[PDB]
């Protein structure tokens, strides 16, 4: 007996039941066999040539996939989404009819009859992480311990002293900006101020947010990214340590987004445990709105310039488990930490040296007068990462040429020659953190620069 | 700084039914 | 003799089978030669006008191809998504339930009957983006020997050597950059590693070396221009983790990734590449080089230290590189008239020699009418330009190619067979007063060169014509 099979829709107290089949509704009568009370909504039934309904199967497992969008308030119905962006009102079925279905939620679902009849699960990676834990403590940054006292007297300390900051009737500050010049690291100290909170509050989230990836500009979709972004960070704030939400080149960004920041923000001002901490290459192009006091209310500027610091940073760099000549540890006998220091001082001191290799810049003022800048500005760790690994190359071509292991002076000699002449570019040393810079440290404007 | 009007380019939608 | 045909579903402990035919879902008796047993779910069977399925067939082979995105808990059913995002969990046919079954793979699928039967694969993307530029080589390229030496460094050094680099625990360079005047040989560089990389892959025995221009990854609909570069991207990884290094050249780089403040989608495709970018470091045989005209237009995110650590820089030659040049362009196996013959006695190398060095020398003299621009300075005096300051190998080439013209033409009419001297002599005059009306030869950085060296910014420029 070729029987066909159909879909139902309701239960009714006169034995007979609508069925959706051949893509129609209509009113049908049950066989004795089945009974109606036992029946269930949106359960596959199935008929024969006399349309009878002779016995009940499962539930459907294939079908269109929708996302929730909302229930409707009878508790009955659901309106979702398809993959055309259209909306439709479905009845849930009966299992679907602990636990609760939520927004966002995908949902087999037949359009013919209008009914969901179940959830599908899904796996997610992007918002899955979660989770950063930053390994730069504070030893891998020199030359900084003033700075390192202020950011504790910032952050650090209000964290300490929470009662007697919220019974002197003065608001905390939630949120610190991290401005300065591009090649500075400027984002290492978030980093370590990350660690030094994990290490006093007694594991530590730190939520590390990109500005160009998080554009979504196609229709607003940056929005709905941020506000995951920040239910996301309530979430791990009900989890009783602090979370740190880092936004790395906030300049990529800003009738906007700006709006919807500062409202997820002023969300999540209650949580004291969460911070914001926005580190931003462009100080101009900051937009103002968020640099009204309140919310980023502290602004800190890294400073480049320093002898004492990039000679740490470069002793940080050069570890002792490089090879070094033998010719090196002549002068010192084999004392291999003597003559790396030795090497540094030398290396620090003829790149901080004021000679005719250092005609770095050649800056004429309005007035007329002008000035030689050295090799001794303009420096920053990411140049010295390039003069090291400039040095290796070269050391590395010494070793596959003379035969002898080693670094040698003439090695970072040169490295440091060619690094500077590439480096001796506009784009690179472009507007910001440099007008500015030398304004305040000479004392006047400069309308015009030459270059060698 | 003078005001610049602009002409736009359509992206094609993929449409079934 | 008329029968139909159905898509099997299921079987049933009452002998009774799911079939799906003309859109309906239906339960059938098999007949008793057709046993039961036997049947398998996604075959097709044969029915007829009593709805019997009196035979058993195969599997389809036709259908939509859809991506396989993930396989349900049961083991059954999978969910796949469509053309257009159509997502849906399709049961999986039993020769599918090796290869096993992996994300992404394409999958024959009806939407009507919802079953998913067999697998074809499909990677030819790479081969549609693949170039192949063979006959040059490392030794035609003339007067640039510190840049070849640097892209030797850059590509050819950490594959020969890694022992050497994880010793120092130096990172490979993962991102070249070129840059310069148009016509100073940024392109025949790229081409030279491609071809030296096709010879080494011959050697290990072309594919790897994908080459693609800005323009040729946009698209016009909404989606499917993400979708371009992860699948450029995940090829390229699938080529590394064959072993063999993979470069990626985007040629003419200002196209596409350029500043994202001027404007009037471009705004997307930077970001991603910029992930993809950092999300390929760990490849060490993944190397991405680009070239472009304009470095200022392109946006200074990408050109920081990490992505595109490596820039390089091709200027426009000087004397020595220019002499370089038209000893690889002019060889001894053109024809030589015998007039230059006579007074070297036959020696092809040391007339063409002298000749190379005669033209040099009088296409680099500061005569009255190698004069070509009049630059204004608002405070300093003006300043007179020179061809010289703007030569380029392509001049060069086309100054040999017209003295060839010449030749040609000479051995057509007076049937003198050979190359003069005089021919480049007035080649070169020639080739000086085509461009001299079109200011095209000035370049911004040649402005800007000329602006930081004077100390004044440029306010006119006059073609000197006599
Ligand atoms: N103590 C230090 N001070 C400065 N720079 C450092 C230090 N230690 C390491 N660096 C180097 O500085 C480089 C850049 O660091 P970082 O990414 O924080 O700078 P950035 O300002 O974020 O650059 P961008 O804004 O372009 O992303 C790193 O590659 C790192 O190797
Ligand atoms: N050593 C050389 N230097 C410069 N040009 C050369 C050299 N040898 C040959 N040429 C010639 O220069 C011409 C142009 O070279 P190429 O195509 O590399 O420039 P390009 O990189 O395309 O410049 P652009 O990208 O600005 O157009 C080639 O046709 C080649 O024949
Ligand atoms: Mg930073
Ligand atoms: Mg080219």
């Amino acid at each position: 007996p070729p029987s066909g099979y159909g879909v139902l829709l309701a239960t009714h107290d006169d034995d007979t039941v609508d069925v959706f089949t051949s893509g129609r509704k209509m009113r049908l009568t049950c066989s004795p066999n089945i009974d109606a009370a036992s029946l269930k909504k949106g359960q596959t039934v199935r008929l024969n040539e006399a349309l009878t309904v002779v016995e009940a199967g499962t539930f459907e497992a294939v079908g269109e996939i929708s996302t929730l969008r909302e229930i409707l308030a009878d508790g009955h119905r659901a309106l979702v989404v398809g993959h055309a962006d259209e909306e439709r009102v479905v009845w849930l079925a009966d299992p679907l009819i602990p636990r609760k279905l939520r927004p966002g939620d995908s949902l087999l679902v037949d359009t013919k009859a209008g009914y969901a009849f179940e959830r599908i699960p899904k796996a997610e990676v992007e918002d899955l992480v979660l989770e950063e834990v930053p390994d730069v403590s504070y030893a891998d940054i020199g030359g900084l311990s003033r700075q390192i006292e202020q950011i504790r007297d910032a952050v650090e300390l209000p964290f300490l002293h929470k009662e007697l900051y919220r019974e002197y009737s003065l608001r905390p500050p939630k949120g610190v900006l991290l401005y300065g010049p591009p090649g500075c690291g400027k984002t290492l100290i978030a980093k370590a101020v990350a660690n030094s909170l994990a290490k006093k509050m007694a594991k530590s989230y730190f939520l590390n947010i990109k500005g160009p990836e998080l554009l979504n500009k196609f229709v607003g979709e940056t929005e709905r990214h941020i506000r995951l972004i920040f239910q996301r960070a309530r979430e791990k704030a009900s989890e009783g340590t602090p979370v740190i939400v880092f936004f790395d080149e906030m300049d990529s960004i800003f009738t906007t987004v700006v709006p919807q920041l500062l409202s997820e923000i002023d969300g999540v001002e209650g949580l004291e445990n969460v911070i914001v901490i926005g580190a931003s290459n462009r100080e101009d192009m900051i937009d103002p709105a968020i640099l009204r006091p309140g919310r980023l209310d502290v602004k800190i500027k890294i400073e480049r310039p320093d002898a004492e610091a990039a000679q740490d940073i470069y002793s940080k760099y050069l570890t002792e488990f490089l090879p070094v000549h033998a010719d090196d540890l002549a002068e010192f006998d084999g004392d291999r930490s003597a003559c790396i220091k030795a090497m540094i001082e030398k290396v620090v001191d003829r790149m901080y040296a004021e000679i005719d290799d250092n005609r770095f810049l050649e800056v004429t003022y309005a007035n007329g007068d002008k000035e030689v800048m050295y090799f001794k500005d303009f420096n920053s760790g990411a140049m010295i990462q390039n003069v090291v690994d400039r040095a290796k190359k070269n050391a590395i071509k010494s070793v596959l040429e003379t035969g002898q292991p080693g670094l040698r002076i003439q090695h970072l000699l040169d490295s440091i020659v060619d690094e500077f002449a590439e480096n001796e570019d506009l784009p690179n040393t472009t507007n910001p953190d440099d007008w500015a810079r030398i304004s305040g440290k000479k004392g006047e404007r400069i309308v015009y620069i030459r270059t060698l | 700084g003078s005001m610049a009007q602009e002409q736009t380019k359509r992206g094609g939608g993929g449409g079934d039914d």
